[PDB]
């Protein structure tokens, strides 16, 4: 059953209590799409990152990994924010027709989470249609990864994925997180 | 029988296997895309092999990549999930396509410390592409604090036997993982 679900966030409080002002939450927790139609195409791009719980340091991650093993709780991704490496978003890609970069679509309140969608969203782009999302990603030697609204995903790499059904379900979390407020 | 394998697999992860053969059937009811069926090459669980002492470093590393499928083309890929989409079928799909693919060498630093997760496997040099691209990124290291220097200094993910994780990017992943039968065991009994 949903055991599961209340017992990350046993560990997720335990956790939090134990290394009080360094656990910010799940990335879920500290973001959200600015508008609904992109709210499939965001949750594509973040997938299993909506899950990772974001953390300041290295030492932070360690402890609570740690912990967990201990506890016999279920594996998590942790991202300390402050040790994680990455770029700055490549901002030459906003004059692209046909698309915008996904990180532009979303809104962060800590504004140091802006590091942990760095990581997850690089310089991911979302495209309206499936046909226009290919063409933007596989057009050039210098690929794109794009996302179209329905959640088909053209990856640098040349992977492709989607399931549209699936998708549109994992994208109804948003809403319920802002409500949770 | 083989549905043991079926039952360790997870009902949202089948989903997108049985409507991937929906979609086959259904082409191949209408006597079309002949070339989809073809290049269609199974997941990624379904086309290695390793030996017993790699089992939990290899299956946490790929994950839900277990179940990647190795398709031919983007054609082939972009083909069925057309269809897959068409047809409202849940599930989710990933495709690695041959013609397509496009990976990276990185730098192994030589040493008892860390070796290549990616040697360790036995497939099809046909799908070579797809195999270093879901492997090809990570080392298995002897311990978690060799992982974490080595995934600093280097462009390389770090995993232990036990399956503690460093990404080359300073992700983090660990918690407490079962004595079970693996995934991969109970494909070998199938296989």
């Amino acid at each position: 059953e949903s055991s599961r679900q209340q017992r990350k966030a046993e560990i997720m409080e335990s956790i939090k209590r134990l290394y009080p002002g360094s656990v910010y939450g799940r990335l879920i927790d500290l973001c959200q799409p600015t508008q609904k139609k992109y709210q499939i195409a965001v949750t594509k791009v973040l997938g299993k990152n909506m899950d990772a719980i974001i953390v300041d340091s290295e030492k932070t991650g360690r402890d609570c990994i740690q912990y967990i093993k201990e506890q016999r709780g279920e594996p998590e991704t942790f991202l300390p924010l402050y040790y994680l490496e990455v770029k700055p978003t490549d901002e030459k890609l906003r004059e692209l027709k046909g698309a915008k970069l996904v990180i532009d679509v979303i809104r962060y309140e800590p504004p140091h989470i802006k590091k942990a969608l760095q990581y997850a969203c690089g310089n991911a782009l979302v495209c309206d249609n499936v046909e226009d999302a290919r063409r933007i990603a596989f057009g050039g030697h210098q690929r794109h990864k794009t996302v179209a609204l329905d959640g088909t995903l053209f990856q640098k790499s040349g992977v492709i994925s989607g399931g549209a059904s699936d998708l549109k379900a994992k994208a109804r979390r948003w809403d319920e997180k802002a409500v949770d407020k | 029988k083989q549905q043991l394998l079926r039952a360790a697999t997870g009902k949202a992860i089948l989903n997108g296997i049985d409507s991937i053969n929906k979609v086959l059937e259904h082409f191949r009811r209408k006597g079309i895309n002949q070339h989809v069926q073809n290049g269609y090459h199974g997941i990624v669980m379904n086309n290695f092999e390793c030996e017993p002492a790699f089992y939990t470093c290899v299956e946490v590393t790929a994950g839900n990549r277990l179940f990647y499928h190795i398709v031919d083309s983007d054609e082939v890929s972009t083909k069925i999930l057309m269809e897959f989409n068409k047809m409202n079928l849940p599930g989710e799909v990933t495709f690695l396509p041959l013609n397509k693919l496009d990976v990276r060498d990185t730098a192994y630093p030589e040493t008892n410390d860390a070796i290549p997760m990616i040697s360790k496997l036995r497939y099809n040099p046909r799908f070579d592409k797809a195999f270093k691209h879901v492997f090809g990124k990570t080392l298995i290291c002897r311990s978690m604090e060799v992982s974490t220097q080595l995934a600093r200094a280097f462009t390389m993910d770090c995993i232990t036997l036990e399956g503690d994780q460093v990404s080359h990017r300073g992700a983090l992943t660990g918690g407490y993982y079962d004595t079970r039968k693996s995934r991969l065991e109970l494909q070998k009994d199938v296989r």
